[PDB]
């Protein structure tokens, strides 16, 4: 499932901004 | 009473504060530092208690040297200049700011319910009514900010605090900017970036409306519309723009999201002649009383459990560090206006 794929991903924690 | 009614006087108030910002309205020794509530590139936000009043606040502490090093002086000056000038129910209130030899300090209202991010991840996903309650507050907040020529540029659950009544307080104005017309900085959070940011096009306030589409999707689905392990893979998915929806999304929600997650700027809701009303009058918001939301008269779907002042059970634990203040002033000219 897409949910399972999300939970197995590296991006379920707090996400940082990118910046110039 | 209505948000439009508020805007008249509110723009005048904002412009006066924007043109002559408040500086140096407290000192570090006036606060007891209690617990770290969050971190960022150049520092952290701590629960503190103002010793004279006993009031609790959330104090952001930024290391001047780290800011200069990473060339982020202008964005940090934007954060403070904008935050001290705004006034809206769904924005964290700046109470005091000041600086010392080493650091910049912003003492903001404490939102004891924690980050939306925490609740969304724990619960999995929000029901459409639950998501809609939050979304409506963001629509009203962007109506306010955009009327002041402000672009927010970092909408995500991590930056949407929940207050004691279950309503939102938007925080972390580090990417917010006052701009008439177009700007060019490649900034924001990967999952939330509009295609025009990624493609180095120049862009405007429409990026906030794209990000609203990402937020509503994430709230309702439990995961954002574009995700992958590397930012570059996320960017590829965004520019392609081929969004697919969970089968449980209502027809009305899908239609709204197709109009927000619209790569074409002549077509993206929030960026048309009718402005915010294309969103407010969308069928997905048919149950939304915009004045009642603005007046905080709607019962929230979720009220955080709160065990008295200074309780932090709605926040994660972070490693604590001593706040260091040098005997030598650092980067004084760079932060003169702060
Ligand atoms: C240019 N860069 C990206 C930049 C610009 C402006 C900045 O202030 C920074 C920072 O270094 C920075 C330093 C610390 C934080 C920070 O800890 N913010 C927390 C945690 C991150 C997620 N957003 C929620 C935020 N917490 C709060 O703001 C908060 C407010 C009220 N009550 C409780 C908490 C955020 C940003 C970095």
């Amino acid at each position: 499932t897409t949910y399972a794929d999300f939970i197995a991903s590296g991006r379920t924690g707090r996400r940082n901004a990118i910046h110039d | 009473e209505s948000v439009k009614e508020f805007l008249a006087k509110a723009k005048e108030d904002f412009l006066k504060k924007w043109e002559n910002p408040a500086q140096n309205t407290a000192h570090l020794d006036q606060f007891e530092r209690i617990k770290t509530l969050g971190t960022g590139s150049f520092g952290r936000v701590m629960l503190v208690k103002h010793m004279e009043t006993g009031n609790h606040y959330a104090m952001k502490i930024l290391d001047k040297q780290k800011v200069v090093k990473l060339k982020e002086i202008e964005h940090t000056l934007n954060e403070k200049r904008i935050l001290q000038a705004v006034n809206f129910p769904f924005l964290v209130k700046l109470e005091f700011s000041f600086k010392d030899n080493s650091n910049l300090y912003m003492v903001m209202e404490y939102a004891p319910g924690g980050e939306m991010f925490s609740h969304l991840r724990r619960i999995g996903r929000f029901s459409e009514p639950h998501a809609r309650f939050y979304a409506a507050q963001i629509v009203l907040t962007f109506e306010y900010l955009h009327s002041l020529d402000l672009i927010y540029r970092d909408l995500k659950p991590e930056n949407l605090m929940i207050d004691q009544q279950g309503y939102i307080k938007v925080t972390d104005f580090g990417l917010a900017k006052r701009v008439k017309g177009r700007t060019w900085t490649l900034c924001g959070t990967p999952e939330y970036l509009a295609p025009e940011i990624i493609l180095s096009k120049g862009y405007n306030k429409a990026v906030d409306w794209w990000a609203l589409g990402v937020l509503i999707y994430e709230m309702a689905a439990g995961y954002p519309p574009f995700f992958a392990d590397q930012p570059i893979q996320i960017y590829e998915k965004i520019v392609s723009g081929k969004v697919r929806f969970p089968s449980h999304f209502s027809s009305d929600l899908k239609d709204l999201l197709r109009n927000l997650l619209q790569v074409d700027l002549t077509k993206r809701f929030g960026n048309l002649k009718n402005g915010v009303n294309d969103i407010k009058n969308h069928k997905w918001f048919a149950t939304t009383d915009w004045i009642a939301i603005y007046q905080r008269k709607v019962e929230a779907p979720f009220i955080p459990k709160f065990k008295g002042p200074g309780d932090t059970s709605n926040f994660d634990d972070y490693e604590e560090e001593e706040i260091r203040v040098s005997i030598n002033e650092k980067c004084g000219k760079e932060f003169s206006e702060f």
